[PDB]
């Protein structure tokens, strides 16, 4: 099985990318999915499940406690079998949702939730990783590739180079390699140049291009991904594109961060 | 001054700041606390304090688990109260006491105390006097002598009110025993000056009744703190644990502070009687001149004979260290090495060590330091004939063979040391007895040249 | 049926908590919950997972560093609290470890200072070459990740080896959360790591001791007599290497269920390994043990050999105690095992009425263990709070107490002596010799002179104030009989001060002989 | 039932085998003790074939030494009476160890 | 001084529309405004002073302690005089950024950091309040003012949904109040319905809508607002209506969070 954690910006399309590639996956590849999402508000399975699913491991161990978390009560299925679990956690503004995120992943592991006969581990996290409960994703015998989802928006790049300069370390002591950089289009002028400057410097490859289509917020509204909504759109081609390429892909690389005036200097040719 | 090269620490000096929140809180009549936190952070408190004292005092949990860390346990804290008011219905003031934990996520418990005196304290139990504090303790701050520092601080600024003048003066103690306090207390009486003392620990001993209970409390009234705001001064003998709240009252009073010296030793007890009778207006009566006239004979009897020339460490709190040292250089003794056992960096630059660098020549500081300190230079070849300090280091003195007499907080290895001063002039003679008798035993265990104890 | 406190009204999830015995009961009639959550602001007795893990399983073992990642306070809690020794010198109680995280650390990280820690601890002692590290509530809140730095450390050194416990104090209601921690972690980790050097003929695994004050070592004194091979001891006066051959044993001896049960269930069914339940305490019961385990080697007649000369040696001292005791009430009040482990051996071989037993954090089947052994009419509290203990003790007016310190100072001043049930007052309190010990402890506590100076009021105008001096024995006697009382058989403890150091003395010899057959 | 009671009340005053963690691993422990202490009783020797059966069995000879000791009446029966009884003993222990018991940890799928 | 809280769904434009509204508060209404970044990666601040700060609060009491921070050493000026700190933190996937919020906010108050003549402080937060410590901006003492960037997008408008949420539980705390959404446009088909919806449903107001325009990119390529890089633009009027609407606002309300399917009914007109 392939275990993999998706990082990036925030509300760069995390959720929405993780969500289609693993309908597309399914559906598309044949291929057996699993989703942790990492996020305290819960909503990194909704596409998938058809609705907010109402049992998180965080809220089944305040219910019941941390010895009655079953992998039959928090695993749900959804389409095409994709089997979906939220770590879930605190509302804004109290607890610590990082240490839901370790305990979440921790009862998951104890009660053997991800299969031997998975083909994808989709770890889907935030987009604020402001501890090491929200590297816990990227620790030994947890995802062993990233994908940070981008665009040619200046903060989503810098966003992504920061999470390069983090990741070091689990490089370093689990192994983690970086699999490419997702560009979630968001009609940049100079996009496509950036991120491919960008991710030349670094040292890996934009490994797919999504374009920005209001399809995606229409399938959103009805609870379901574009391929479960429209299979034969250009969106959900371009996520069958992008799990493929996924399933293809070997060039998994230590990115080396820039020190932020080099950051600089890049962006000067997109600033005209 | 050496500051410790190691990071980790092998055996620690002090416990944590909710600690010394926790034993400020225990001093004040119908106090009782709830320490915000896992339920170790209060039963291991009032189990250290139970070695010190062998009594038992009461101080509560708000029983932080897994899901409160998650999920926020501010609700933990108003159940807390809740259930504390109700089953203890003497109780007047609850300090809430938050941990390391409740530190890192942010628990809002001073918000909460809004909330709970507009809803929970004026519905559920009207007209009763319920008096709600937070006080602010990371553990990975300072130590429980900044925690102490802290809750005394709060205490005050909770409660002084201003009000009609009061003759009376301030004496903040600092963290000292019941039978220092008796001693201070003592000096007080025979100067006839009436004081605020913060805080009355005396009726931590009490007494095995023959019918009627009583348990072990402070006497340190909501009255008391009230009129803190209202005196002629505050002496505050500790800087490390008082000068905050005098600090306070000061600024927001207008209470004017004296700080230190802790009356360790004759001399500073002189110095602290003339610090009273200039800010009262009370002369040093003839009664405390033959009281220090005792306790010099005593020391006079051993000093130049037994103490004069004996290598001394000393560590304890850190005024009560500090103050040790300067009375053993008094006494003559050769004070080798001095622990200074958190990381306040107001050691460097405190008039008394800074005294001490310049006329203790043999004289090594550590600060922030653990035991490992003075038992790694014991191993290389330090030389000590005594130590000064509290039970934890108890195992250096047993394996090496040095005497130790034991001072400070924890001092559980010994029967009753709480009861005996160390401070003013009958714990300058308790102290320097202590020393020789501690030194005549070891010359006897050792057979070193123990025939001399016949005609000194 | 259900016992609800009067101060407890308030707060009605606690009237679960309590049961008493009823005529016409058993276990399936009713029976206290365990192992839930704590009530706020109730200052009941309970403690952290991390006092589970590391304070009471985790520092007896004798050659390890024992550092807590985490804060100065946890460390400097659980150091000198406990009586756990070790025949290390004592290394488990004189050094205590800790990274020291300030804030800095908090925001920032703390992994490289809890690297740097390791290598000094290791620096500073040399002849010390494994290495525990435990989580506290700080480190395992912000994401430390302690397994990747142990990794680390041990590769870079080459010649150590560490364990993990992921503990924190928050991780759990009470120090069960930490029990079960650490025994799967112990199991996950190290059991299967190394190789016994040498098995005997008959091999156990001596699970769930902790060594309180020797208690291990008196164990071991009979096991040699009956010439047993102790592999390992989890965890008193243990040894880490040894500790992690527990999967070469044939027989798993089960002292303390309730906090070792879990790697001895897992040991059953990962490596067939039976499971074998024990007495420590008690003469009738430490006899059934030793019996059954000899047994099960096919090696009674040795177990029947020990028993004849220690029943002869120590009867007639205990049987002293036993005259003197018939009738006298006491409140059973230890944290765990000790509720069930003593409840009936006491009432049937010292004459006690055991009026209430409770946990702090036993779970429900400590409870029905407890509930059976118990009489009826028996109170059985689950995590009591100290109102519950003062209206217990109002309502059963118990002669001794058997709790721990802190509450048994505060007993104190309700008039009821105490002994410590957690770290005994002259200990070791197992054996048969250590049975004896105990009733003198319980006979010393209840007779003492100034017991009764004390219930006396000298300001009372007809006060039956007395002068010259009165002993145990003649307030003892005033109970017993006239044969009892000029009987020339029983006599009085004829035992050191240190009962261990005899002891010790001789499990060293037997050590010392094994090895030179051995290696011959 | 006035055979019933004397025994069973033995049992949960001396015995510690009985007091498992787990359900399941309750049932095995009860059913192979009592049966290896019916047939202690009944003259037979227990035979085993796993390690686990050999304690099963320690138990099962301390507990038949016990009602030997304790309950005479038990060698005045033949085998038919006491097959029955131990069949009526197992169910007993069986309910108030498991089938009855208000332990609900007895479900708790890990160890 | 008016104290004011940015909250939102994570890249939603916080960081941007609190940059651009200063600069168009100092320029074009002449205000005394301040901005503490409450993000870890520190880029609160980077419109405003020309380029990322190299002193946050917490790389100076890392290095020299909390006792020798200054409001002399973090405390910058950029654009118009406006006053700017960064509390900083961790590098992603270590320690605890919400410590070092609460620490950082802290001992800005212990230095008085925050003038008596500032007419706004702007406190600008992440997007994933995952602790109490990204909170600790709108205790007492601290914003009594949020204002909440959402867009059409439908997990902007849930993100904000659960912000309102834990704003609930400290407006009865602390007295903290929710003064309107700020859409920045997504460009999503029902945009504008979806979001005076969403404001009316929980009882508070569209306060403005800022459009999505490609001179904010350029403008932050060239290291300023918009204000700062071309004043007459079109964009830059929208930020300076803004930062009006702001100054005359009135209407602070404690939110009434929607249940999820109140909130699931809602979205149903608009994926069709
Ligand atoms: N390719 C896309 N085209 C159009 N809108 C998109 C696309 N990807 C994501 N979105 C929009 O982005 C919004 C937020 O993205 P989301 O996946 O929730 O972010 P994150 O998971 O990174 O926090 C979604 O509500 C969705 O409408
Ligand atoms: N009105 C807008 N039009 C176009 N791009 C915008 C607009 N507002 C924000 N952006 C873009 O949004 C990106 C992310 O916004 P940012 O302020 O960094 O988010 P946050 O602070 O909420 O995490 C920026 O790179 C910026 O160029
Ligand atoms: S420094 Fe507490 S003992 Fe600890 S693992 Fe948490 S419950 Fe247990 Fe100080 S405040 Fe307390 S004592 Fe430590 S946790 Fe921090
Ligand atoms: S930053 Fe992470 S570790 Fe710190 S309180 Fe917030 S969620 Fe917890
Ligand atoms: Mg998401
Ligand atoms: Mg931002």
């Amino acid at each position: 099985t392939r275990k993999i954690a998706i990082y990036g910006k925030g509300g760069i399309g995390k959720s929405t990318t993780t969500q289609n590639t693993a309908a597309a996956l399914a559906f598309f590849h044949e291929k057996n999915v699993f989703i942790h999402g990492c996020d305290p508000k819960a909503d990194s399975t909704r596409l998938i499940l058809g609705g907010l699913p109402q049992q998180t491991v965080m809220d089944t161990l305040r219910i019941e406690g941390a010895e009655r978390v079953t992998v039959d009560k928090v695993v749900k299925t959804g389409f095409k079998d994709i089997r979906c679990v939220e770590s879930g956690g605190p509302e804004p503004g109290v607890g610590c949702a990082g240490r839901g995120v370790i305990t979440a992943i921790d009862l998951m592991e104890e009660n053997e939730a991800y299969s031997e006969d998975l083909d994808f581990l989709f770890f889907d996290v935030l987009g604020d990783v402001v501890c090491g409960g929200f590297a816990m994703p990227i620790r030994d015998g947890k995802a062993e590739e990233v994908y940070i989802v981008a665009s040619g928006e200046m903060m989503a790049i810098y966003a992504a180079n920061n999470i390069c300069k983090g990741l070091a370390k689990y490089a370093r002591q689990s192994g983690v390699r970086l699999g490419g950089i997702i560009c979630n289009s968001r009609n940049v002028d100079g996009e496509k140049e950036f991120l491919e400057e960008f991710t030349k410097a670094i040292g890996t490859k934009m490994i797919h291009f999504v374009p920005r289509d209001n399809i995606v917020q229409k399938a959103e509204f009805n609870k379901q991904t574009v391929t479960e909504f429209q299979p034969e759109a250009n969106q959900a081609q371009e996520y069958r594109e992008l799990g493929r390429k996924i399933i293809e892909n070997e060039d998994f690389v230590i990115p080396k961060p820039l020190a932020m005036d080099e950051l600089e200097a890049m962006v000067v040719k997109y600033g005209l | 001054v050496t500051q410790k090269a190691r990071e980790g620490t092998i055996n620690p000096i002090f416990t944590c700041q909710p600690a010394g929140a926790q034993f400020a809180s225990i001093g004040i009549k119908d106090c009782i606390g709830i320490v915000h936190g896992g339920q170790g952070c209060v039963m291991f408190v009032r189990l250290l304090i139970s070695q010190h004292m062998k009594e038992s005092f009461e101080i509560a949990s708000s029983s932080v688990h897994e899901d409160g860390a998650v999920f926020g346990a501010l609700d933990r804290v108003e159940t807390a109260v809740e259930v504390l008011l109700t089953r203890y219905p003497d109780v007047k003031v609850v300090p809430i006491i938050t941990t390391c934990s409740t530190e890192i996520i942010g628990d809002d418990v001073d918000g909460l105390l809004s909330k709970l005196e507009d809803e929970l304290l004026p519905t559920k139990f009207p007209g009763r006097e319920v008096h709600l504090l937070t006080v602010h303790c990371p553990s990975f701050v300072g130590s429980m002598i900044t925690g102490y520092d802290k809750a005394v601080h709060d205490f005050v600024k909770k409660f002084a009110t201003k009000d009609e003048p009061s003759d009376k003066i301030n004496l903040i103690t600092g963290w000292v025993n019941p039978g220092d306090v008796k001693e201070l207390k003592h000096l007080l009486e025979v100067m006839e000056v009436k004081a605020n003392v913060l805080f009355e620990v005396e009726s931590f001993d009490s007494p095995l009744m023959p019918d009627l209970e009583h348990h072990s409390h402070g006497s340190t009234t909501i009255e008391d703190l009230r009129d803190t705001a209202n005196a002629k001064g505050t002496i505050a003998l500790n800087r490390y644990e008082g000068m905050k709240a005098a600090d306070y009252l000061k600024k927001k009073f207008k209470v004017p502070a004296v700080i230190g010296p802790t009356p360790v030793g004759i001399r500073n007890t002189d110095a602290f009687l003339k610090a009273v009778s200039e800010m009262t207006g009370q002369p040093i009566p003839a009664q405390l001149v033959k009281e220090r006239g005792l306790a010099l004979d005593a020391i006079a009897d051993i000093g130049h004979m037994f103490l004069a020339d004996k290598r001394v460490a000393i560590y304890a709190n850190p005024d009560l260290a500090i103050g040790l040292t300067e009375f053993c250089l008094d006494l003559e003794m050769k004070p080798k090495l001095l622990l200074l056992g958190d990381d306040n960096s107001g050691y460097v630059k405190d008039p008394r060590v800074l005294a001490l660098q310049e006329n203790a020549p043999d004289l090594e500081i550590v600060t922030n330091a653990d035991f490992w300190d003075l038992e790694s230079r014991i191993q290389q070849g330090l030389e000590l004939d005594l130590i000064l300090g509290h039970s934890k280091g108890r195992f250096i003195s047993i394996d090496y063979k040095v005497p130790m007499v034991r001072v400070g907080f924890p001092t559980y290895d010994r029967a009753g040391m709480y009861r005996h001063p160390v401070l003013g002039y009958g714990g300058a003679m308790f102290l320097a007895e202590t020393m020789a008798n501690t030194l005549f035993a070891d010359m006897e265990a050792k057979k070193n040249k123990e025939w001399i104890l016949n005609v000194w | 049926p259900y016992h609800e406190f009067e101060v407890s009204k308030c707060i009605p999830e606690r009237r679960e908590h309590a049961v008493m015995k009823a005529a016409g009961e058993d276990l399936t009639s009713c029976l206290p919950k365990g192992y839930l959550n704590t009530i706020p602001g109730t200052i009941s007795e309970r403690g952290c997972a991390y006092c589970g893990a590391k304070h009471v399983i985790g520092t007896p073992m004798k050659d390890v560093i024992h550092i807590s990642h985490g804060p100065n306070g946890c460390t400097y809690d659980t150091w000198q609290t406990k009586r756990y020794i070790s025949d290390n010198d004592n290394f488990q109680l004189k050094y205590t470890f800790a990274t020291d995280v300030k804030e800095k650390h908090v925001v920032f990280g703390a992994e490289g200072l809890l690297k740097k820690s390791m290598h000094e601890a290791f620096d500073a002692f040399p002849n010390i070459k494994r290495m525990t590290v435990y989580q506290t509530c700080t480190t395992a809140l912000i994401g430390d990740d302690v397994d990747a730095i142990a990794k680390e450390v041990m590769e870079e050194r080459g010649d150590v080896d560490v364990f993990v416990c992921n503990s924190p104090g928050f991780a759990g209601p009470s120090q069960s959360g930490g029990h079960h921690k650490i025994n799967i972690a112990w199991l996950n980790q190290k059991v299967g790591t190394v190789e016994p050097d040498y098995l005997g003929e008959h091999v156990i695994n001596y699970v769930g001791e902790y060594n309180i004050q020797g208690d291990q070592e008196v164990m071991i004194d009979y096991f040699n007599r009956m010439g047993i091979q102790v592999l390992s001891t989890f965890t008193g006066n243990g040894s880490y290497d040894s500790l992690r051959m527990m999967h070469r044993a044939h027989l798993n001896v089960l002292e303390c269920a309730r906090s070792a049960e879990y790697i001895c269930d897992e040991l059953r069914a990962r490596y067939g390994i039976p499971r074998l339940d024990i007495d420590g305490f008690g003469f009738e019961p430490l006899a059934n043990s030793l019996r059954k385990v000899a047994l099960f080697f096919g090696i009674e007649d040795k177990a029947e050999a020990i028993i004849a000369e220690e029943y002869a040696k120590w009867k007639p001292q205990l049987d002293w105690y036993k005259e003197r005791l018939k009738g006298k009430k006491v409140c059973l009040w230890p944290g765990g095992s000790k509720l069930w482990h003593w409840a009936h051996a006491i009432e049937e071989e010292m004459g006690l009425k055991v009026v209430s037993v409770y946990t702090k954090f036993g779970h429900q089947g400590d409870m029905e263990k407890g509930v059976s052994r118990c009489g009826e009419g028996a109170l059985a509290i689950d995590d009591p709070n100290e109102l519950e203990s003062v209206e217990a003790i109002e309502m059963l007016k118990p002669d001794i107490i058997f709790t721990g310190k802190r509450p048994g100072e505060f007993v104190k001043k309700h008039g009821v002596p105490y002994l410590n049930a957690h770290a005994y007052h002259n200990g070791p309190y197992k054996g048969f010799e250590g049975w004896v010990r105990f009733a003198r402890d319980i006979y010393n506590a209840i007779y003492s002179p100034m017991r009764q100076l004390a219930a006396l009021d000298i300001s009372a105008p007809d006060a039956a104030i007395t002068s010259g001096f009165r002993t145990a024995k003649m307030n003892a006697d005033l109970t017993v009989s006239d044969e009892v009382k000029f009987s020339e058989v029983l006599h009085e403890y004829t035992g050191k001060y240190d009962s261990i150091a005899e002891i010790r003395a001789r499990n060293q010899a037997y050590a010392a002989e094994q090895k030179a057959l051995r290696d011959a | 039932s006035e055979k019933l009671d004397p025994l069973v009340d033995y049992i949960m005053k001396n015995c510690l085998w009985q007091f498992n963690s787990r359900g399941w691993d309750r049932l095995k422990q009860n059913a192979g003790i009592l049966s290896q202490t019916c047939e202690i009783l009944c003259g037979e020797e227990p035979v085993h074939e796993t390690a686990m059966d050999r304690c099963y069995w320690v138990d099962a000879v301390i507990l038949s030494r016990a009602y030997k000791a304790r309950f005479p009446w038990l060698m005045a029966m033949t085998k038919p009476e006491i097959k029955s009884l131990f069949k009526a003993l197992h169910e007993k222990i069986d309910h108030l160890t498991v089938h009855g018991s208000l332990n609900t940890e007895l479900t708790v799928p890990h160890y």
